[PDB]
């Protein structure tokens, strides 16, 4: 599924035979790099136990034959693939889900004028912070602590400044513009 | 005359409800008599029975005018009569000796059937049985 | 020709008798079925929906053996076993066009009833209807 | 209900009629003293939102007519009363549950000999840190950061030291003993 | 005069008669509210001394009858009125200049979708941090550490989301636009 | 001698000939590893001087022919052997003392129940902190900042819990018991 | 008695009769202002116990009828009056001693030339940090962390600078001189 | 020139032809080690710009044909040689200046008596902190954070102390004395 | 009669002052009419002229009894007469439409000459020109 | 003999006419000149001062071409060109004994006038005066 | 008549006490006249002597009925008489010109002997010697 | 036989004369002696105690030469020199069974007096008493 930053999100799985729910030994995993499988939590007969690392970030609960892996609050780290393995006796069944996390882009524009040799060259700056794919462009990459990605671009305008000038920022299909119209002084 | 107040045909319909429900993992919350807290066999039933009737309205429900929906209305009609074979005790104890269960609907019906079946059985022996003031036996529950 | 007279009116009735019988609750369950939005053509929708219904009944609709309803299911599976011949098969698109529904059992039975009823009515209209190979329609999914 | 420290725990509420689950506007609160209400989270038509203060500590999920409040990992703070407000149209029903959190008691014994006026008086110490009700007594209250309660007691033994000596510690029904048998010298 | 943040800036004062430069006892002040005087520095016969508080931030130098007050690098604190006191014997003349410091505005746009009761309400946010007069409004005050002023505004869009939407931010005459065109989903 | 943690303790030495006290050049030492001798302090004619390292921790004073090395407050580091060297002219005499420091043991017991797959397995823990020789045992090693030694042991009890259960802790001849009697719930 | 900073020091008390030493219940106090008593330590039959506050700073030991209070290393705090209470049965005798701690004075000289209105006035500075009584004066109070007292004095010399100049610093009887002979320029 | 610590100081340069001032492209430099040239700041047509490193520590301004490099407040780091390069068109002229920074010396004297074997040996200490050349001497090197230089010397005096005793401190031509006259006790 | 109040000999002396001053980078601060704020050609001059006279005393100075010093006193004498060819306007506006310039002395003199030259020119056309109440045109300035 | 009659009284007058003409201001400028304190001998002071004055006028004193003052400068440079013969030269000490003065133009012209006037008076007294080689005096600097 | 108040036999016993005590490092605290503060030879002794008597009771002690214990009682008896050969001065000065010493018992006895020996010597010369009002000489001490 | 008549009554008296003479004080000193608790047998206790007393007097009891007490000590050492023959020796257990006492000189003299007095009384009872070799008793220490 797709979910935004900080939002609650749920991945689901279930047992074919509707007669059985608690009898199923459910266990969710977190697919790290290299097909690594990090055990998030387990459930069986309504006795749930989350591994301490994920504790508070993930929870499991059931309703009939359906099993839910609830993300209390999503962060960029959580973007990836998850795995639910259900077992009744010796037979097992598996379901795979891809949770794509998104951080709505933040397009910021600002300028500052040259201090030498004169005060004629104005340089506007367009900076766009988003996830997973930020992109900035004038019409004529750093990692954040959040796990997001910031990227920025500069434009130099000799006087006469040919304002207005537009920069286009976007996160895949998401998009926004920033237009510097006029300076403070003239 | 209360011994044959509960017809055999009533248990027949209830068995059908059970054998006519779908088997699933589904589970619900419903009120019911706390068996551990109230262990007296006679007062337990007297209370279990009165409780089932309030529960029945909103718990056991079916599409209007269906065979089962009719079965339910018949069970209610049955109670309106029984209202005489029972003596009022006290109002404090309504919601006393009662607990809550989170279990499948089939398991509920099994409890309801069991309550009707045993109730009928006890009445057959003595029709004056449920005139007992169980106030004292209700007091122990908490 | 023989397909027209297979799905009896009596079968639709029994399905309704199961539905009317079911107890109403907030309970919901997850089951596999055909995604109506993903594949919108009505004729092909019934075509695929059917193949799922056969695997569905085994795991989905269960009743104590020999009850009026348990027997009712057996009459439907038998009906389905012979019916497979009246349908042309296009199996790659299995696991495709199927979506999971988190819905009440009544909503399910209503979906199954709808399928059998729509089927009967459509078959009556045309016994030769299901010669189409909607492999293309499945690709749309 | 009752649950130990760190464990997962669930309180439940439900709607009287079994017909309705999603339609009910569920909302859970944390009852401070004076039965004051602090909003934990809400649920409606299976759309859940926990307030950021309780985020990660509490969650809400539904099954049929039942409504669960999940405590991911319980701490002493959580001990208290909780209240569920279920609203459908003009009617509203309230159900109240009590979560009792428990920290397994830790009984410790330790001794010291008087340094004045002599080295003849041995004072053994019995310390029991538990919750909610630690208790110590010899056979013959401080608050911690985790929110638990430590209590201790001293027993003075003039020479000759009558040993063994037993101290009985307990947390309500939970219980353990500590016995000082002999000194080092 | 007017100058931007970080830039070098000079205020000037002068003596009426062009004959005298060094003889004049120049002294500059920083006028706090109530036209209160805080001594920045003094000059006389080309011997300058800046008070240690303003040392490195301000300097004074002379050319003929003119007297310069140099702001090495201007910050928001410097915005205000300055006063020059020029004394020659028994006569004294005062000249007043106004330094307006400006921080180029920074317009930012960012959005979020409601998490309750549904995910249908998109709230886009337009934030403009400038000085001295930031302003934001949608087309249909917090103080920072650097001394500037941040202000923001939210616009709620029920489904269907009518996009594009434009917000106009500006700092007095300075101006810029922000346009949210489309969501990610 | 033997002294407990934090207590004041005194090692002594003296000069054979009772006529002389101040005339004797007294000097105490601290026997480090490898027969190392760390000068603690000196005394001669009632002029005492403690090396700054030991300053405040050790002091020297005299009464007639007897010389005293006073430990203001003992710590685990002080456990070891000391040396007093007395000199009159060219002839010298030496006395050796062993100060054994002791930290009264602290026996602690506590339990916690399994959180998965059920809540039936109760694990009690017995921890004993003492010096110099801590030891823990159920009846069926870490170093502290004090310089002491902590050691602990666990016991797993499947339901039915066969309580009571006893653990025996001891510091050489010192000894204490810890008994878990009953749980909070049952 | 008198002792310098950091040095070891001993105050003494004694019993009138030479027959008794151990029998006497000795206890030393630190007299704060108002002759208030703060218990340092006690001794009886050669069993000593110092209160934990003074532990390591003070010790008590006995020789015959004499009773010693040892200051391991003296600091300014220790300067003041001390009181020994010697008790034998119903009789009690008190003896009082005064410990004067001293920090050797540190005389420092340093100069600066005026920066305004000209560079012609040389101000030499004489600083003396001592205890208990620092004093500075030119020939023509601040408290430190260690508990000592710093004091300084300035001497202004208009051009021409009459050098040498001498400043006399002293701590009661202790004394030292500082002489600025010449400038760098 | 010469300037003391913390004082304001100015190095100057100028253009031969008195007709021109603003037209000249002035630029001051800081001669680091190895004939390195660190650009301090520039000026042309009364548009001044100081490199951010030196910002606040140095400033440039003009009066007619003369150019000034003002040191707001001098520190020991500033001691060295500076360079002013003036350019009109293609022709350039250069001027070089040496700013010698000075920190007025601080002569301090103090004593402490032996604590063992007796209290008879008094050791006076003479410490002189100055720049650039501190020097201490009794009449019978460490670097500070300021960039200054501290140096000190000790003198041991067996009783009888032959007081008074003098120490001579000086910073090149600067000079001062410290005399210990009498002890506190005798 | 005001048309020939300003003699040609006056501009001659002023030109000499200019062609007799030394060329340098030197620059000073002096008051003068803000040309941008006050654009009206007639009122600009009327104000520019009156302003030059106050400025002249302390701005344009020479050693006493020198050829140039005399030239200055002659220019002042000239004004004492012109005081009649001008009408008082208002006192608010003194120091209105005025700004400050930091430029070389030669550039100042060029401004002063320019002001005297244009002033004389306008007077030749109409001697009644500077009787205008420019109060309204002064108001725009700030 | 011929040196005595070169520096005309008329030349000193014109220099004064330039000085009297200059406008009085606080303005100050930096120019090269002989350090009077560094080299105190009056006879040698004029000797070196002169060599600087020739390079000085070019960069220091400037007037619009053909003005009474611009022409006045030309008369002084020409005068100086021929005068160099009446002086003995000792060039190594160039850049030595020169100091920079930050002073008003009037103070400068006064220094130049002082030099020419002192020169004329001294030459009148002795035409043979400037045979001295003060190389030693320059070393004193 | 005071010249022969102190018998020679008294010094004999004191010498025995000294030559009969054991030599050790042992040291004690006792009061005694500050020799430096009170330097006057006559008043120093007068005060030293009176002081020794108070000191003697609790300082110089022996087992009852021993030769030395008797020697002590004899010295006390001797004083009871001398009480007349001395004149009262003032009470302020008791505990003035007195200090404390921490030294061996033998060193104390040497001081006591020395005090008795010199005292006897001075009395032999003049029996009226210790009638002096030393109040003034006591005042200097501190 | 001859051992019985060595320790004279007169010797015990002189020891008492030293004790009676000593001045009473709080003064305490450290000296070596036999640990009574460590070795409890009375006969062997005197046996070992004696060997220490001989080394003891030299360092412990000191008086100015030729005083009644200094001479008294000499009479005791001489007495001891000849006495060593009346005792059998078992030297390895030297430094064993010896403990340090921090006690007043009077307590010491009382210990020494006690030894000589107990000795005399025991010798009088039996001159052959000290044939025992308590090497075993020393091992008990
Ligand atoms: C026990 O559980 C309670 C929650 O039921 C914990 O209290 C909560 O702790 C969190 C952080 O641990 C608090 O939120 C914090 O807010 C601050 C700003 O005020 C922010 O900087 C942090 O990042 C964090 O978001 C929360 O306010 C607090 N209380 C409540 C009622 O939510 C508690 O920490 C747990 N542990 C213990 C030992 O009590
Ligand atoms: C903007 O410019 C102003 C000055 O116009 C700055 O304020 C001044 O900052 C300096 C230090 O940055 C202050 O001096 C300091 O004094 C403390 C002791 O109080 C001392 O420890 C420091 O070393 C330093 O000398 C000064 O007092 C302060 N205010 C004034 C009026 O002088 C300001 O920091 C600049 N930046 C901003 C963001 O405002």
């Amino acid at each position: 599924v797709t979910a935004f930053l900080g939002e609650r999100v749920t991945l689901t799985s279930y047992w074919r035979r509707v007669s059985l729910g608690p009898e199923i030994e459910v266990s969710w995993f977190k697919l790290g790099p290299g097909e690594e499988q990090v055990l998030i939590g387990r459930m069986h007969h309504d006795v749930i136990f989350i591994e301490w690392p994920f504790r508070g970030f993930f929870d499991i609960h059931r309703s009939a034959n359906t099993f839910f892996l609830v993300v209390t609050a999503a962060n960029i780290s959580h973007d990836g693939n998850y795995l639910c393995r259900m077992k009744l006796g010796e037979t097992e069944v598996t379901k795979q889900e891809h949770l794509s996390v998104v951080k709505p882009l933040t397009l910021s524009v600002h300028s500052e004028r040259s201090q030498f040799p004169d005060f004629s060259v104005l340089t506007v700056t367009c900076t766009v912070n988003a996830f997973p794919h930020p992109h900035v462009q004038w019409l004529m990459v750093m990692k954040e602590k959040d796990g997001s990605l910031s990227v920025a671009v500069d434009l130099s305008l000799p006087k006469p400044w040919h304002l207005p000038v537009t920069c286009v920022g976007k996160n895949d299909k998401e998009e926004a513009h920033g237009v510097y119209v006029s300076g403070y002084l003239s | 005359y209360c011994s044959h107040m509960i017809g055999s045909g009533h248990l027949q319909s209830l068995q059908r409800l059970i054998d006519s429900q779908m088997e699933t993992s589904c589970q619900i919350t419903f009120e019911f008599v706390d068996q551990e807290q109230l262990k007296d066999p006679v007062c337990y039933l007297k209370k279990a029975f009165l409780l089932v009737q309030d529960i029945m309205e909103d718990t056991m429900r079916f599409r209007d005018n269906t065979p089962n929906a009719i079965a339910i209305v018949q069970l209610q009609e049955l109670s309106l009569r029984l209202k005489s074979c029972f003596t009022k005790d006290y109002e404090e104890h309504d919601k006393a000796c009662v607990r809550t269960f989170y279990e499948t609907p089939l398991q509920l019906l099994e409890k309801v059937k069991n309550v009707f079946n045993e109730t009928k059985n006890l009445l057959d022996k003595d029709w004056n049985i449920f005139s007992k003031n169980c106030n004292n036996s209700f007091a122990e529950c908490s």
